[PDB]
């Protein structure tokens, strides 16, 4: 209304934009550090040396880049009030964990996108705990060491040892076998192998992979996580050893099985996308399940050998199920999680339904596994073989109206106490709409099966009734389940340590409580920060990787101490210090939080970043930053600056960055999740809206005439609905790498927030934007599409059709390509032209 | 669709940029001529003894070798000029900062210049933006 | 300096925009006609009917849409001082030959991408005048008809009688026999077929195809023409009949043979490219031959093939030469083209070196041939069975330094005066520098071979000594050759007809001169036109298709009429007018063409369109268009409506458009072609630089500081070399579908008018424009970049890798896909979304 | 590269939406209530009479009706509009152009009116720019 009262951005020049980024550089280095993670506690046992453990995590000391496996000394006496910061000690003699130039393999960097592993090095370890052995993978080569088991520990740094091999190829995802460690397994050319490290012998188990041609014409693979479970399960491996050893008693021998899911995605949908190596102009084809087609043909299988004491693998033996997968278990679309009960009785299995709203907990007995032979008379042999009594229990059965979130939370325990009738922890979100702990006590009551003859399963088939469900958490709150969270449940206290959301949705604190009782929750804490916390397997300290919105992420390490008899109030005391809290930039303003209520009266909380030398009475310019979508929340008390970096430097130019959390963002329950069902891209929109006009009556400084919305995958997309349903409000759209057309996005996304397009039709053309292109603005240079060229999460084929119907209805745009960008822009260098182009798109058009 | 938050920007430099300078700057008077060795390594620390050793065992001399400012991003090359690029000999220009292990003669830029006389300018600086990453002039009096 | 004297454009709005292009595009549907094209004339032989002929034509009648069959009666006399007007009788009763909304094969789509043909219906047909036979390719699948051979002239349209066949795909290629018209040949699935019309029955001939995968997997191919030579040396056939039949004798048989070219496209490199189907999100494989890289092994081969008196083919048979091409004849990369004397007792064929610079013309007599089989001792057999006379001649042999381009006339004369020594009329441009004709006698005379051994032919052994080589042409102008040019040879009357620029560069004239001795050369068309001709098989009268810069495009029919005695002189005199020039736009200015000199004094020529409603003294903002690259003139006295209406309506906005044709390009010698040997982007751009310092100077309206420079294909590619060596003068640079980098280019093109990689290395990194992106301007809305997504020609890569280039050194941009439109944007649509993109770039920011 | 050039738009496609503005509103009053189509299809004019006595035979009546002012293409796609659609039953309004046969049927548009008063003022625009190309309303006094 008044230009002497709107604020004017300085229009810099383009290397003025960039001597801008280039200072968030130098200070930004400084600020992301890449926290210590990965914590293994093991004890000294010594009771006369000066460490009480040894704490061995992934960490790059700064000396070099590359992130690698170290070590801490917890001391067993701190000095009081006067804090220890524990020195990093180096196990490996600073070589490089990672090629030249970040140079891997396809699957290797592939692998990196799904686990969005950003950071160069170790990024993944395994470790065993009686022999101290550390095996991971450098260099695409596996490597080996060993730290205080029957050895000793050390203090100088080691060689890594390499692990020599006749395989060609990467040998990915290594597995020690926990009942051998002697014995470890890995993945090379998706299929399963096993070795010894100290005799060196190799032994393949599965014969999927023919490796004869292309991926199109070798469809079969075993022991991988397939694209769908990898990118949306968060699920990357697809074998499980067995954690005991079973003697089958030939005369000495040992066998040892391994639970593996074999995979035949010869029926799925192939589709080509660029490779990294743009000279060659050749693409790579990918299995990639689109909405609506059908998903690969998944089975579960026993990789079982048998070896003796002098060291090798004497026999092998594929075994399969009695009937097969898909008939035994009708309606199992997805394996989301996989495992064993620790005692080795049972293999368990969370299995999923292709509407996603019927997810069941399965134990699978290693005994309903017969031989894999194509002689049918030994099948037939091995059917009347396997007893009557053995059985597949269904042990639990969510069901839900709206989505099952995968919540890998659970804990079969022992059940040698009254032997039948298995008890378990379990979280449950459908049952309250929360994800709430259980302990859930079923009753294992076999009825007797024939497998010899094939029968068709009922409804309610092997589903055991529960004897009992106690309820151990309740309230408008979540346990944390999801992005690798976990619970710590020491049976010899009998207390379930777990994490979540119960002081505050912003915030994750370690609770603990009794799986006897619900007698109370006791927080670990200390409230005002998020907690991501990681326990000894003694139960008797902690580190927690804690930070707020204020403060940068320090990483303390907490020891529970108090009297034994009252274990639920033992006391965190903090002992030392791992990584104190980084240093602010003196140009970084910590961003401000707010909550407000909706006409629905629903409680949204956001984020807002108030422009840097900001004047009283001036109107500014507003990037409504936003993702909006599932499983992500971006408002959170928690360091918003190694991350959202950017929002501050927009900031620092002097526009307001807005960011709201409406409804649909996870950690608020499953009602509150719920509510894109099947019209995921209208709802969240209007929240976005309501949180600015509330924004601009709180804050003076939100001109409403200049707003950009600004997203990257979810919020790209959002971004774009933005821009269509709301074009008075929103000035700009900033949409990168955005989800055009959902059809064509993959089952496992789509097929849980909406459905199949034959079930919502006018959910598909609703929210597909590149469908409503006639409703964008005729007006130029309002409309700026970023997308990475070799992306294979959002294909660049949704931006493509994007531009082509903005072009059949001759609309205005503008495009930025990153040639050799998958999905985040990776490579520093790109993500500055990002962000150049990004403030000279909102300095010259908003 | 789990957000790639997409801050990216990690360069990871390291304070070792500084001494990598100190790398830099290998002269040899065996004949009438002399010439340079120049290296930028980090991402190890045994570099500096390693590629000591290695080239005083091969008859070079250590020059003084002012550091740059600022620690370098790595992943950009990094381009040479000067007074004595485009009069006397230098083999390559750019520098690509990348890793190899210690045990292993890395890339060099070879500098020959016959006679010495007042000195003569060599630069470092990047192809990124044109900033002054190190700059000095050679010495006639820090040889034998 | 003044800016209250500098024209600043009315910015229009978007809309306003498309309602300028629209306006545009109300009478662009008047200005195209798409004039009638590939006409035969056949006689009445009636001598008392009206109608002297009949000319057959392919048409557009603007009653229709799609194009089609039709023809003229052309009368035996006219009522003198009154023309004229041909009617357009459809000789189809309107049927449509696409199917709907231009579905295509992708094989079809490619051959018109091929020769950029973009108007519908009924492409281009073939036909035999004794029976009167028109065999086409229309729709679906082949049609034929008759008109006047043995059966008579019709007056309605008749029915195209349809090919029925059991073979799958489309049939491509066909082509009557003309030795026997009930035969007819054709390419389906990459091999050669042949039919009969009238009884149906097929056959298939060649078996180096199978169909058992993609075309990674299956690499022979058999009379068809390769990507380089359709896009490079402009031959779309690899298969050729023989004109005559020869009788085997043993009772009745009448042969036929045919020429086909046998190629082995396995070492050629596959390069994936996107299907139109963007849904797919799959790739097609194109067996695409970059710079030093193989190119497909080729051979010619004869496929005979042996019919009874009833026409049923009796005997087939595939024949090769006695030793192999590649041994008999080293260094032949390309068969530019190829055919057969008129006699049929040799077959020809034009090689071309690996360079481009060792062109020579050979004869293959028939019995070179041998049968093909695996049996090495029937291959010995017919090696001694061959006798020892029969011999390829090499019977010319074109050298040059500079680069030969491939002139398709060669015209063999029978010989039966004195039944050796070869007289025949060829296209000789390397000998003077330009394209002139001559009459060349070169003595034939076999000195006898063992074809039994194996053994390796020297530098020139099979080349003949020349009898003589009389020049009927000589001057500064070349006889048209390229292009699908040709000369017709009256033999009765010892004349030959051909097109040329012996007036002036601008024009093509058809003149004609005497084979016997090289006297005077007689233009037939007028003058301050340009013409494109068709003769008569009769050379009794012609059509010229003509038009110059002012006047649209007519299509006039000539008669050579006068005394016999001395037929050089038969003066053409207007018979009758088929096409009349339309009516131009109301806003259409005729764009002035101008020449100039440069500092080494070579001419240029050059185009303009002043600014419609100029006011003198005022500076407008001026777009360089610009092509620049070989094988293409802009500038010429033709009408520039109907192709370059874009550069009419930047006019109209207000912006000079200047159109130089810098050195290198065509129409003007080898020697200023030759520019550009090696130095690719070198010459060019100084030459646009100086023409725009012409005009500066000339016309007072050039506004130095404002220049847009345009281009499209290699001339995008200038535009971004001028934006990278001449900063300072051009503002800003819109690049379309740019060559970026030339090593990923082509061989036919790039080997020609540079060398392989290792030869010429500083060529190639001065020439790639993405290897010197560090020069282009840090400012940014100075570039912007056009391209094609799913482009054959000029990939998307190159874009990509420029765009990856400009990341890597921070430099802005903008870019603008067109995911539909492969290299010429075809798409309505999508090209009025390109002139908005451009007339509002140049409106902003120009 | 042999000059890949834009070639404009030759949108051959003219003159022939006049001759399909007379096959559009058929209608059909058995009672008051009247049902309607409508029909939009290029390249010749034997296909009017095919499509005239088609609905004469299958009981709609004829009404003269404007001409576009500007006639339209085909491969593109126009909208219907107006007063009664709507507000009365029009299921396809979404029309194009497409080419089929003289002798074949053809896509319409089902437009049901009831009792339609004393007119019904309907539009076909383009959907490019929405620029008002076609105008009409049609008259119960030339109703049967």
């Amino acid at each position: 209304d008044d230009p002497a009262a709107r604020f004017q951005v300085q229009k810099h020049s383009w290397d003025g934009l960039r001597s801008i980024i280039h200072g968030s550089r130098k200070y930004s280095g400084l600020i992301v550090n890449k926290a210590p993670h990965d914590f293994q506690f093991v004890q000294k046992t010594d009771e006369s040396g000066p460490h009480s453990h040894r704490l061995y995590y992934l960490g790059m000391p700064y000396g070099s880049r590359e992130n690698s496996l170290l070590y801490s000394e917890i001391p067993k006496k701190v000095r009081k009030e006067a804090l220890l910061l524990l020195s990093w000690k180096q196990m490996l003699d600073h070589f490089q964990a990672t090629p030249h130039h970040g140079v891997y393999s396809r699957e290797e960097e592939l692998l990196r996108e799904r686990k969005r592993l950003g950071v160069f090095g170790i990024t993944s370890y395994d470790f065993h705990s009686e022999s101290g052995l550390f095996l991971f993978q450098a260099s695409n080569s596996l490597f080996h060491c060993r730290d205080g088991g029957k050895n000793g520990f050390m203090v100088s740094p080691m060689k890594p040892l390499e692990i020599k091999t006749q395989c060609s190829g990467p040998r990915m995802d290594p597995k020690i076998c926990p009942a051998d460690p002697a014995f470890f397994s890995f993945i090379n050319n998706s299929d399963l192998w096993v070795a010894n490290i100290e005799t060196g012998e190799e032994r393949r188990l599965t014969f999927c992979h023919q490796g004869l041609s292309n991926v199109l014409d070798d469809p079969k693979s075993a022991g991988v996580a397939t694209f769908v479970i990898q990118e949306e399960f968060d699920r990357f491996t697809g074998y499980w050893w067995c954690p005991t050893a079973s003697w089958e008693g030939s005369e000495g021998l040992k066998t040892l099985r391994i639970l593996y899911e074999e995979v035949d995605e010869s029926e799925v949908e192939v589709i080509h996308v660029p490779s990294p190596a743009l000279e060659e102009r050749k693409t790579d084809s990918y299995r990639y399940p689109r909405t609506g087609s059908k998903n690969p043909k998944i089975a579960l299988k026993l990789a079982e050998f048998q070896t003796d004491s002098q060291g090798k693998i004497v026999s092998t033996q594929e075994k399969e199920l009695v009937q097969p997968f898909s008939s035994l278990f009708p309606k199992v679309e997805y394996i989301a999680r996989a495992g064993w009960t620790r005692d080795g009785k049972y293999a368990w299995a969370m299995f999923l339904d292709r509407p996603q709203q019927w997810l069941q907990l399965v134990l699978l007995p290693p005994a309903l596994f017969i031989p894999s032979t194509e002689n049918e008379e030994q099948r037939l042999a091995s059917a009347r073989a396997v007893p009557r009594n053995v059985q597949p229990y269904v042990v639990y059965e969510e069901v839900t109206n709206v989505w099952i979130n995968v919540h890998d939370i659970f804990y079969p325990f022992p059940q040698s106490e009254g032997e039948d009738e298995l008890c378990f922890l379990r979280a449950n979100e459908c049952k309250t709409g929360f994800c709430h702990l259980y302990k859930v006590t079923a009753v294992l009551k076999s009825q007797g099966y024939d497998w010899s003859e094939p029968f068709s399963p009922g409804e309610d088939e092997f589903k055991c009734p529960i004897k009992e469900e106690i309820a151990l958490t309740s309230g408008e709150w979540e346990v944390l389940a999801r992005h690798g969270s976990k619970i710590w449940v020491n049976e010899e206290t009998k207390l379930v340590y777990f994490q979540g959301t119960k002081d505050t949705p912003l915030e994750h604190h370690l609770y603990v409580v009794s799986y006897e009782a619900a007698g109370e929750i006791v927080r670990l804490t200390t409230p005002g920060f998020s907690h991501s916390c990681s326990m000894s397997q003694n139960f008797d300290m902690f580190v927690s990787h804690y930070s707020s919105v204020s403060t940068p992420p320090c990483v303390h390490v907490y020891k529970l101490s108090g009297p034994d008899d009252d274990p639920l109030h033992k006391q965190p005391r903090f002992w030392a210090s791992m990584m104190e809290a980084a240093s602010c930039p003196p140009d970084y303003v910590p961003p401000e939080i707010f909550h407000f209520h909706t006409r629905s009266d629903v409680r949204l909380y956001g984020m807002i970043y108030k422009p840097h030398a900001l004047q009283p009475g001036k109107k500014h310019p507003t990037v409504l930053f936003v993702y909006g979508g599932p499983q992500v929340q971006l408002v959170n008390n928690s360091f918003k600056g190694i991350k959202y970096l950017r929002l501050n430097t927009l900031a620092s130019l002097g526009y307001a960055v807005v960011v709201i959390d409406g409804r649909g963002s996870c950690q608020r329950g499953l009602r509150f999740e719920g509510a894109l069902k099947n019209q995921m891209g209208q709802v969240e929109i209007e929240d976005q809206v309501e949180g600015l006009q509330f924004v601009a009556e709180k804050y003076g400084f939100i001109d409403l005439s200049r707003v950009a919305i600004h997203g990257w995958s979810y919020g790209g997309f959002l971004s774009l609905m933005g821009l269509i349903h709301k074009p008075q409000v929103f000035k700009v759209a900033i949409a990168g790498a955005p989800v055009t057309v959902w059809m064509a996005y993959d089952t496992g996304y789509t097929e849980r927030y909406m459905d199949v397009p034959e079930n919502n039709q006018h959910g598909y053309e609703a929210g597909s934007v590149a469908l409503h292109v006639e409703k964008l603005p005729n007006e130029p240079n309002r409309l700026l599409i970023l997308h990475g060229f070799l992306d294979e999460n959002v294909h660049f084929f949704h931006t493509n059709f994007l531009v082509s119907q903005l072009i059949r209805a001759g609309k205005p745009y503008q495009l930025q390509i990153y040639p050799n960008e998958r999905h985040s822009i990776r490579c520093p260098e790109s993500g500055e032209h990002y962000e150049v182009t990004l403030l000279h798109f909102l300095q010259e058009y908003l | 669709s789990p957000l790639g938050v997409l801050l990216k920007m990690i360069h990871n430099a390291l304070r070792f940029i500084p001494v990598t300078s100190v790398v830099l700057l290998y002269h040899r008077v065996h004949p009438e001529e002399v010439t340079f060795h120049l290296y930028l390594i980090p991402s190890d620390c045994s570099i500096r003894k390693a590629i000591d050793d290695l080239e005083m065992k091969f008859q070079f001399v250590r020059i003084h070798k002012p550091p740059p400012l600022t620690p370098l991003y790595m992943g950009c090359r990094y381009t040479v000029s000067g007074s004595g690029s485009g009069m006397l000999e230098i083999l390559p220009k750019e520098l690509e900062l990348c890793y190899r292990s210690p045990g292993e003669d890395q890339l060099f830029s070879e500098f020959y210049v016959g006679h010495l006389g007042s000195g003569i300018r060599l630069q470092v600086k990047d192809k990124k933006d044109e900033t002054l990453v190190w700059e000095a002039l050679v010495k006639p009096g820090d040889l034998m």
